[PDB]
């Protein structure tokens, strides 16, 4: 859809229109009983149109629509790095996720991370709705939504209550080994940057010169127990490739 | 051929990284029904209550009013144990969602629903409630006198109650409206120079395609499309130019100067089938210094002229508007008096035609315009 | 020193003399565009060449023609500032004069029947501003230069990688400036092959045949003849000794009765020398020797008339007997030796099937035009148009020059079309290369790569448009009434304008200018990109092109290059680099004649530079110029070594002619790792300007050049005295001698105040001159962004200590004091623009008003009567800026609608709200509103107020000029009256109007009075006319896009502070993130109780190898120390003598510096102002490769009474206990990079999803989610968390019902999921099924 209420046909629609036009012309010529010398080239062109629709560019010249750019076909939709398999099925974007820069907190304990509260309000919102409804502060969903929108003085106490023991997953790209995703317990801080324990950076290959991190929230009870029992930062002292410790002091320590 | 001396920039980079942009997919949006259903899901209903709620929210228009009566909904449920009181309870529950007052049968119901959610400390609440509940047409018709008799209230309290009434929301469902409205690009432009109206197609809308003929059949077929486009735009330009020539007086002196021309005139002037004229002028607009007008706007009916000729219905409508616009508030003009007044300038239109024109222009009759 | 440099003189530690001054940094753009525009009588550069290339145009009948005469560019309608404010291109109209001539018939040649001349319009050409930038649609743009392969002929080869035998294949490619390429290639079987436009391979001899050549001619061309004689006995031969080199005898070499070489014995050089000495010609060779010799020319017997044999054929015994018996005593053969003189052409002819002229041409036509039957005439026409038609194939002047140079010719001039001789010589040189003689070319050589600038590209695009215009013109010119038509009717302006604006606005090489600071602009303008049309690609580049070449020395910066996929493909010009008249980079060198280094400067290119010996700038010299040592380090032929004194030819001009500007702005560069130098140079240009600029305490002396040559500071056009200085304008009264006649001499400089840059930063100029003080031509009057008294200033000087502090500077973190925040040192201003457009609709014109129906009075408080917010209003998210109502619709209505209209008004039922609101999460103060209304529409109060504000300034300027002129005239009238013997006191007391209310005597006095009255009234009328013209310009209506009524633009300004998470850096590649804002009483403090500002980690210095920063710190401290001393001499009123003595002692310090400062030439006021400027620290300059030694730093530390080691004793702020070891404290220049944590932070719980795959969108601007790629899935699989993965895959991304059920259960305090099927899998199933393949689930 362009501006002005008009539309432009995409690649698949273009190829469909082309094959339809060729088929209609060939059918009309067949009804007319035209000389065969013409129906031969018409059938050849219809064959080429169908081949271009199914897999464009495999045989002969690739058909382009504009700016000398080849038109995507069904095969190109299926295959490649941009196809369904490697872009929407083996990896996908998710909800309840955030990202920001990371700083150093030298006071944290090994199972703790520092989370800005403006991020925690957004990530944990439905839990806040449920907790607000539970104690009668909002009899309806719209009242709780309005109260959270206004950022009243009690939603902060509610937020402190709902994240007491609820791990979050921290991730930094590229994830080269299984220690690139680790679960921590949140501590609400004032600011806009995540605070990271100094002893885990060597596992993340992370330094504080502009690195960013992503944070995800488990939802079900099984996910929370997996985060606490499998992915917690206190369960990853030894390396799965060596058996040697990776939670090791370096530099100033 | 002029250059726009001011404009707005586009927020983007001039050049993009050479990789191809991903195919267009789209993006979901939240209309009124989506919000209402979201609130429905998070509400402690039973299963039958949820089915009735889905059926009800299905039948809510853009403004937030319930378009179908409850009998239709109860029939659409398809069960026989369910009565109408359950439907009433579900509707009352739904009407208190956000925005308050949605899915209301009529204006009185919407106003009462909005009023029921106030606090008793409000200065004049019961007066407003009574006025809405019983005497509504009095407030709409600007009586202000028999309302004082029935309400047994002095001036100040009634005025404050009306102030409270005009503080509510009559269209509660339009708070969640569409993002940004569409706009139409004109096809042809009519400027004026040398005391004449020049007609020219929109340059910004007509590019010339690059001729792909180098790999050379297909070349001949491609040129066929070029010739077809040439003939199409030539026909459009000829029709528009002829129409502009016929309606020169309107472009200069505005309304009240159109001519009663039909498709036959254009067909005989351009020597073409009238079906083609009907086809080409459909859903196409022309931009004039006076505004933007559909290319089919200049065709209308006519009325007999005493001295000779015909008068455009558009001219009659404009004359009626200008006559009404300068009437005395004490005694507004009536239909018969309007017909008598117009029957001095050669205008011969029946009272029924005057009534039809007045209804088309959406002007209340004389008794509702008296001050 | 200039006046602006006498205020604060930067101490210089450099030691080598300067012989060439740093040139203008923007010559590459300005000279190129000036070449494009300016008239050229020779007609080789610019629009003249393009016009002459296509014209004259003659119709097919040849009965008429168009003749271009000349052209002209008009005056721009607007100015740069006006174009930027409005948002239109700053361009000029192109007016070209043509002449149409009509021919007749039945007459010899062409008679002149009618000639019609007309001046026509061809389009708008954008113009270049004074800073080498273009204003296209309101935004400044830069067209960067291209580095492309030059036209000509190049010889290359593959390194055996194409054949498994590892045999190298050689090829020669001819690439023109415009036309079709040509390729000659060798195959593994040694057969020459030809190729056109990368099409099918063809035999090489086809080209020879197509040029009317015979086989005998070819064999004569490519071979050396050998003549066999039959002197009635056994074919006696005329032998030459040199031909026998490398040959092994197969017969007996005997002559004059002496056997020189015996049968079977290899021929040696001694035998050849003996044969040369003896002069042996007659050699008897057996018939057996003719086993394989190939005849040259066809032979026929006289009596028979038939052919003995055909050419290019080996001779046999029977054929030898047949020719001998046929009276043949002379035969011709070819010399085909193995080691040299190889037989490649003969075998090429053998494989070649064609043996004529036409069949080869038909084959060429079939190859280039397959799918159709051939034609003789069509094939001939195609071949002629291929390489010899001026309309299709052109070899440019540089192409011809390179072509001739590659073939060792003498002349330079030539034709752009090819000839037989050129192709023959190309094949000859290729064959010679195959035979071990000669060598291939190096493509990365900067003698093979050319610089293409904006003018050349614009000229090419203009020609491309002009050829289409010619194609259109040739049609109308064929037939028509030759009288009533005009040249205007034939041309069509649309293609030219379309092509030109497309090139200037949507090309690959046209980009938005970087506007973080002046350095960004300077660096962006001086850029060389190998990409773009006609260039390389990020995928077909290779690996050798991405590396430093020895020819880059002095032309292209080796350091500055972008890391990432574009490494090595983007370059920045060096300080002194220029271009040839052909486009090859060149660098300057001093000429050394007879061992004495002169001051004569020569510019050498890459090719010429290799044939000399070039010394180094580091070499020491005597006062008269001789070298001081017998051995000198010099470069020669790509190597570097030692040479004698007399061997040297040239010498470098500066130690900094190798680095670029950004790299030359780094102090102590030679002590830094190259990677750290590159990182520092890249980060130095991303620093946002701050509230108050601060000079660098340690610099390199390149600050002033970058500041002045950037265009961000107002520089005086002429000298004079500051008549009127204000925070928004400057008015200079020009000196008498520089004034033009008949002119009130004043310059008016309007400063720009708080305008928006391309990166939403602030551009603001501040005056830096006082009232009534002298200024000379070239001085700086105003400071732009990041500038202090004309010196570039990107950051702030901070007191820094190197020590670990409780882990708050662990792993490159930075600990910052709170006093830094309390003083707004790193506080920036950011400016944003939002626009609202009211246009026309089919239901009515969209209106701007404050009478919005369904909005309460509270939200309408800040709007005025017109519906636009007041100036200075503070707004936040959701506030209404401009109120706009859109007509909702029109219907037949209904009783409920009538009731609604009756109760709640008519306007509330006719329109709906569409106002402009501040986006969520945005704040600022409204500092500017601009309104543009279409012509003919009635204006509103806001627009009228703005127009009055605009008119006031023009009236003020005109009044200033007029009043100065009137005072000048009144001086003369008063002087004339006084010379007339008038009552002087009476006229002194009379007002200046009463002076005109008088009369003079009947002598010439009355004539003078009349003359001056005439002049007075004429001047008044003229300036009234000027005022009326400017009022017409200001009050002019606006022509907008059709259907658009009004446009309103609003500007917001906000201030940003420093906080944890922001990124800071130095100039030595030491970046970091602020981690904590420590309170003031916690920072470490020295003996005097002065705290430190920033604490860094020492461990980061040795592991990064950027030692220079440490050095800077030490030197920085020294500088600060000096300031303290001076400051102490000012708090107590010390007299000027001691102040100037100490300042002179400080300036004289050093070991043979090149700067001589003499303060005895300074008046006491100048000395006091210099001390006032120096009281905060004496700035110091250290050139890149001629910096300050450690001994000089130690001496400077001693002068300021500071410890020489550079380390002091600090104390703990929390416990008062001394740290156990001395700590390094100093002053370092810190920047604030444009990576603010306000932009990075983002979170999302639920939003909008894609329409097809039903997955969340991506990006902060779309309010999207974080991607969970394949590798995170692998990590979760490795952990074994199946439930986390399952809820990542279905209920958070794609399970359409799963999302809703999960949300509902979460609200209810029940944490449990009911997963389903992702929608992307169903999409995949549908897409696979659409291929005609049945895939399904089962059971
Ligand atoms: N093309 C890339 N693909 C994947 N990861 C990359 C790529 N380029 C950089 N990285 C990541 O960036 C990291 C580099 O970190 P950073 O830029 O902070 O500097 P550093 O290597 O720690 O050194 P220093 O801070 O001392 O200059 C790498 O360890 C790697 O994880
Ligand atoms: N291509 C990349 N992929 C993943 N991480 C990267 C990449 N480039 C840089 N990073 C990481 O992100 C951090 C911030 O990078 P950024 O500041 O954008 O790069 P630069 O410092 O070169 O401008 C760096 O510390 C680096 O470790
Ligand atoms: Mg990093």
């Amino acid at each position: 859809p362009l501006d002005g209420g008009r539309f432009a046909t995409s690649d698949l629609n273009d190829l469909y229109r082309r094959v339809i036009n060729r088929n209609n012309r060939l059918k009309r010529l067949l009804d007319l009983a035209a000389p065969d010398i013409i129906v031969r080239n018409e059938k050849r062109m219809l064959q080429e149109a169908v081949d271009a629709l199914l897999d464009n560019g495999r045989r002969g010249r690739a058909i382009t629509g504009s700016n000398k750019r080849p038109l995507k076909s069904l095969a190109d939709m299926i295959k490649g790095k941009q196809g369904r398999f490697r872009q929407n099925l083996l990896g996908k974007r998710v909800d309840y996720s955030g990202r920001s820069v990371i700083t150093v907190g030298p006071y944290l304990r090994l199972h703790q991370c520092g989370l800005p509260k403006k991020m925690a309000l957004e990530l944990f919102k439905p839990f806040i709705y449920g907790k607000l409804e539970l104690r009668g502060l909002a009899t309806t969903i719209k009242a709780a939504k309005k109260m959270v929108e206004r950022e009243e003085a009690v939603v902060w106490d509610i937020l402190d209550e709902v994240i007491r023991e609820h791990p979050v997953l921290l991730n930094r790209a590229p994830t080269l080994h299984r220690l690139g995703i680790q679960a921590f317990e949140p501590v609400l801080i004032e600011g806009k940057a995540i605070q990271l324990h100094p002893l885990v950076c060597a596992a993340y290959n992370a330094d504080f010169d502009g690195d960013q991190m992503a944070v995800h929230v488990p939802l079900t009870l099984e996910a929370q127990l997996e985060a606490r029992a499998l992915m917690m930062s206190t369960n990853n002292i030894l390396s799965p490739a060596n058996g040697e410790p990776i939670i090791v002091p370096s530099q100033d320590v | 051929d002029t250059i726009y001396t001011a404009g707005t920039p586009s927020g983007t980079s001039g050049d993009y990284i050479d990789d191809e942009l991903p195919v267009y997919q789209g993006e979901t949006t939240q209309t009124l029904q989506d919000y209402l259903m979201w609130q429905v899901e998070l509400t402690p209903f039973s299963d039958t209550d949820r089915a009735i709620a889905t059926s009800i929210v299905d039948a809510v228009d853009e403004t937030g009013y319930l378009t179908v009566p409850l009998e239709d909904i109860l029939e659409s449920i398809g069960d026989e144990e369910i009565d109408i009181d359950e439907v009433e309870a579900v509707l009352k529950r739904i009407q208190r969602f956000d925005p308050v007052g949605v899915a209301a049968k009529d204006l009185r119901d919407c106003l009462l629903i909005q009023l029921s959610q106030f606090d008793k400390t409000t200065p004049w609440l019961e007066e407003a409630r009574l006025i809405i509940s019983d005497h509504l047409d009095l407030l709409a018709n600007h009586d202000f006198r028999t309302l004082m008799r029935v309400t047994r209230l002095k001036e100040d309290v009634l005025k404050e109650a009306v102030n409270l009434i005009q503080s509510l929301d009559p269209r509660p469902g339009q708070s969640i409206q569409t993002g940004e409205p569409e706009y139409v690009i004109p096809d042809v432009l009519v400027r004026k120079h040398n005391g004449h109206w020049t007609v020219e197609l929109n340059s910004d809308s007509i590019p010339r395609l690059q001729i792909n003929q180098h790999y050379a059949s297909n070349l001949q077929d491609a040129k066929w499309l070029i010739k077809s486009l040439e003939s199409r735009n030539d026909t459009l330009l000829r029709v528009s130019r002829c129409i502009v020539e016929q309606q020169q007086a309107f472009f200069e002196q505005g309304e009240e100067y159109m001519k009663p021309m039909v498709l036959a005139d254009i067909a005989q002037a351009v020597e073409m089938h009238e079906s083609t004229i009907s086809r080409v002028t459909t859903q196409k607009y022309l931009h004039s210094p006076r505004g933007i007008f559909e290319l089919k706007y200049f065709f209308s009916s006519h009325v007999n002229t005493e001295g000779g000729g015909e008068a455009s219905s558009t001219a009659i409508r404009a004359l009626v508007k200008k006559l009404i616009a300068a009437e005395n508030p004490a005694k507004p003009l009536s239909d018969s008096k309007l017909t008598s007044l117009l029957s001095e300038q050669g205008i011969m239109v029946a009272r029924r035609t005057v009534a039809k024109y007045r209804e088309s222009l959406s002007i209340p009759p004389s008794n509702q315009r008296k001050q | 020193y200039s006046y602006t440099e006498k205020k604060r003189i930067r101490k210089d530690f450099g030691k080598r003399p300067q012989v060439l001054d740093v040139p203008y940094l923007l010559s590459i753009q300005l000279d190129s565009f000036q070449k494009f525009i300016e008239q050229d009588p020779e007609g080789q550069y610019g629009l003249e060449a393009a016009f002459r290339s296509v014209f004259p145009i003659q119709s097919y009948s040849g009965n008429s023609e168009l003749q271009y005469v000349s052209y002209r560019l008009g005056e721009p309608v607007f100015d740069v500032q006006e174009c930027q404010i409005r948002g239109v291109t700053y361009s000029a109209p192109l007016r070209v004069k043509l002449r149409l001539v009509i021919y007749e018939r039945e007459a010899p040649e062409g008679t002149v029947k009618d000639i019609k001349e007309q001046e026509v319009y061809m389009g708008e050409i954008p113009l270049m501003t004074d800073n080498g930038t273009f204003v296209i649609n309101g935004t400044e743009r830069v067209i960067v230069s291209q580095l492309h392969r030059s036209p000509g002929v190049f010889f290359d080869s593959d390194k055996g990688k194409t054949h498994s035998s590892g045999k190298v294949l050689y090829n020669a490619r001819i690439i023109p400036y415009r036309g079709s390429w040509l390729d000659f290639e060798f195959d593994p079987k040694d057969n020459l092959f030809v190729r056109i436009d990368r099409r099918r391979k063809l035999p090489a001899t086809i080209i020879l045949r197509a040029l009317n050549y015979t086989t005998e001619q070819i064999l004569d061309l490519f071979f050396e003849k050998v003549i066999f004689e039959i002197r009635d006995n056994k074919l006696q031969m005329e032998l030459v000794p040199e031909r026998l080199r490398g040959e092994t005898a197969s017969f007996d070499i005997e002559a004059n009765g002496k056997v020189y070489v015996e049968k079977g014995r290899r021929i040696t050089a001694r035998h050849i020398r003996q044969l040369e000495k003896d002069d042996v010609k007659l050699i008897e060779v057996p018939v057996e020797y003719i086993a394989g010799k190939v005849v040259a020319k066809d032979y026929i017997d006289e009596s028979t008339g038939e052919l003995i044999c055909a050419a290019n054929m080996e001779l046999s015994l029977d054929l030898l007997a047949k020719l001998s018996q046929s009276g043949h005593k002379r035969i011709e053969t070819l010399f085909t030796n193995d080691l040299d003189h190889g037989p490649y052409i003969s075998e090429t002819l053998r494989v070649d099937p064609t043996n004529d002229r036409l069949s080869a041409l038909v084959e060429i036509y079939r190859m280039m035009r397959p799918g159709e039957p051939p034609t003789r005439e069509a094939a001939e026409s195609l071949f002629e148009n291929l390489f010899f038609s001026e309309d299709r194939y052109d070899l440019s002047a540089v192409g011809r020059m390179k072509f001739n140079r590659s073939l060792l010719r003498e002349e330079i001039e030539g034709s752009g079309i090819l000839s037989k001789d050129d192709i023959i010589d190309v094949m000859k040189k290729l064959i010679d290369i195959r035979n071990g003689k000669g060598e291939v070319d190096d493509i990365d050589h900067l003698g093979n790569r050319r610089i293409r600038s904006v003018g050349e590209m614009a000229e090419n695009q203009f020609r491309v448009g002009l050829v289409r215009v010619e194609r259109a013109v040739k049609e109308r010119l064929s037939l028509g009434d030759l009288d009533t038509l005009m040249p205007q009717d034939m041309i069509n302006a649309k293609p030219i304008s379309a092509a030109v604006k497309e090139f200037f606005g949507s090309s690959q090489l046209s980009q938005f200018m970087d506007q973080n600071n002046p350095l960004s602009e300077i660096t962006h303008k001086r850029r060389i990109s190998a990409l773009g049309p006609g260039g390389l690609t990020r995928e077909r580049a290779g690996f050798e092109v991405r590396d430093v070449h020895p020819t880059h020395y002095g032309r292209v910066c080796p350091i500055e290059t972008p890391e990432g996929p574009n490494i090595g493909l983007i370059n920045s010009l060096s300080v002194y680099a220029q271009t040839n008249e052909y486009g090859f980079l060149e660098t300057p060198y001093r000429k050394v004649t007879d061992g004495v280094v002169t001051d004569e400067i020569h510019y050498l290119s890459a090719i010429e530079e290799g044939n000399y010996v070039i010394a180094q700038a580091n070499s020491n010299l005597d006062e008269e110029g001789h070298f001081v040592e017998d051995l000198v380090t010099c470069r020669s032929k790509g190597e570097s070594s030692l040479f004698s004194r007399d061997q040297v030819d040239y010498m470098d001009v500066s130690t900094q002619q190798v680095v670029s500007v950004g790299a030359s702005l780094i102090p102590f560069l030679e002590h830094d790792d190259a990677n750290r130098a590159l990182m520092g140079a890249n980060m130095q240009r991303q620093a946002v300007p701050t509230l108050r600029a601060d000079k660098p305490l340690v610099g390199t002396g390149m600050e002033r050049a970058v500041a002045v040559d950037s265009g961000v500071t107002a520089v005086a056009k002429r000298g004079g005295v500051v008549q009127y200085v204000d925070a928004s304008r400057i008015v200079i009264k020009v000196n008498e001698d520089e004034m033009y006649p008949g002119e009130a001499g004043i310059d008016i400089y309007n400063l720009t105040k708080y305008t928006r840059s391309n990166q939403n930063t602030c551009i603001n100029q501040m005056p830096c001159v006082s009232l009534g003080e002298p200024v000379e031509r070239g001085d700086v009057l105003a400071d732009g962004p990041s500038t202090d008294l004309g010196e570039l200033a990107l950051g702030q000087n901070m007191r820094v200590a190197f020590m670990p502090w409780n882990g708050y500077n662990f792993e490159d973190s930075i600990l910052v004091s709170e006093r830094v925040v309390q003083e707004d040192r790193f506080t920036t201003i950011h400016i944003q623009e939002l626009a609202c457009v009211s246009r026309d609709t089919k239901l009515g014109p969209e209106e701007i008003t404050a009478d919005i129906p369904n909005v309460g009075e509270a939200a309408l408080s800040k709007l005025d009567e017109s519906g636009i917010v007041y100036i200075g209003a503070e707004v936040t998210g959701g506030d209404i800026l401009v109120g706009k109502v859109t007509p909702k619709g029109e219907t037949q209505l209904t009783p409920e609608e009538k009731l609604l209209r009756a109760i709640f008004g008519e306007k509330a039922s006719d329109v709906k709200d569409s106002s402009l609101r501040v986006p969520n999460g945005v704040s600022g103060t409204v500092i500017d509103v601009q309104v543009f209304t279409r012509d003919g529409v009635e204006k509103d109060k806001r627009a009228l107020e703005i127009e009055e504000m605009q008119l006031k300034q023009a009236k003020k300027d005109l009044s200033e000029e007029l009043q100065i002129l009137e005072a000048g005239l009144f001086s003369r009238i008063r002087a004339v009256l006084v010379a007339g013997g008038v009552e002087a006191e009476k006229l002194d007391k009379l007002p200046r109007d009463r002076w005109l209310e008088l009369g003079l005597t009947d002598e010439e006095k009355q004539n003078q009075l009349e003359q001056l009255a005439e002049q007075y009234d004429e001047l008044k009328h003229e300036f009234e006319k000027k005022l009326e013209a400017k009022r017409r310009k200001i009050t002019q209506g606006d022509d907008l896009a059709p259907g658009v009524l009004k446009i309103v633009k609003v500007y917001l300004a906000v201030k940003r502070r420093i906080q944890p998470g922001d990124k800071m850096a130095g100039r030595h590649g030491n970046k970091g993130v602020i981690s904590k804002i420590n309170p003031i009483e916690d920072m470490p403090y020295d003996e005097n109780g002065t705290p430190v500002d920033i604490v860094l980690n020492p461990l980061g210095v040795p592991s990064r190898m950027n030692i220079g920063q440490i050095l800077e710190t030490h030197l920085g401290m020294a500088a600060k120390g000096i300031g303290d001393k001076i400051n102490a001499m000012l708090k107590q009123q010390q007299e000027v003598a001691k102040l100037r003595e100490f300042i002179q002692r400080a300036y004289d310090l050093g070991a043979d510096v090149r700067q001589k400062v003499d303060l005895s030439t300074f008046s006491d006021e100048e000395v006091m102002r210099l001390a006032e400027n120096l009281r905060k620290g004496m700035p110091i300059a250290t050139p890149v490769f001629d910096g300050a030694k450690e001994a000089e730093i130690k001496e400077l530390l001693k002068l300021g009474d500071l410890p020489t080691s550079g380390q002091i004793r600090l104390y703990d702020g929390r416990t008062g206990e001394q740290f156990e070891r001395p700590v390094t404290v100093g002053y370092m220049y810190m920047l604030k990079l444009n990576h603010l944590v306000d932009d990075k932070m983002h979170a999302r719980s639920t939003g909008s999803y894609s329409l097809v795959t039903q997955q969340p969108l991506g990006g902060k601007a779309q309010f999207g989610g974080q991607r969970f790629g394949e590798m995170e899935v692998w990590a979760l699989e490795a952990y074994g968390a199946a439930y986390t993965l399952q809820e990542m895959l279905t209920v958070k991304s794609d399970d359409v019902n799963g999302r809703t059920k999960m949300y509902k259960n979460i609200v209810d305090g029940n944490h449990q999921m009911e997963p389903g099927m992702p929608e992307s899998f169903n999409v995949l199933l549908k897409e696979i099924r659409s291929l005609g393949i049945n895939i399904e689930l089962e059971d």
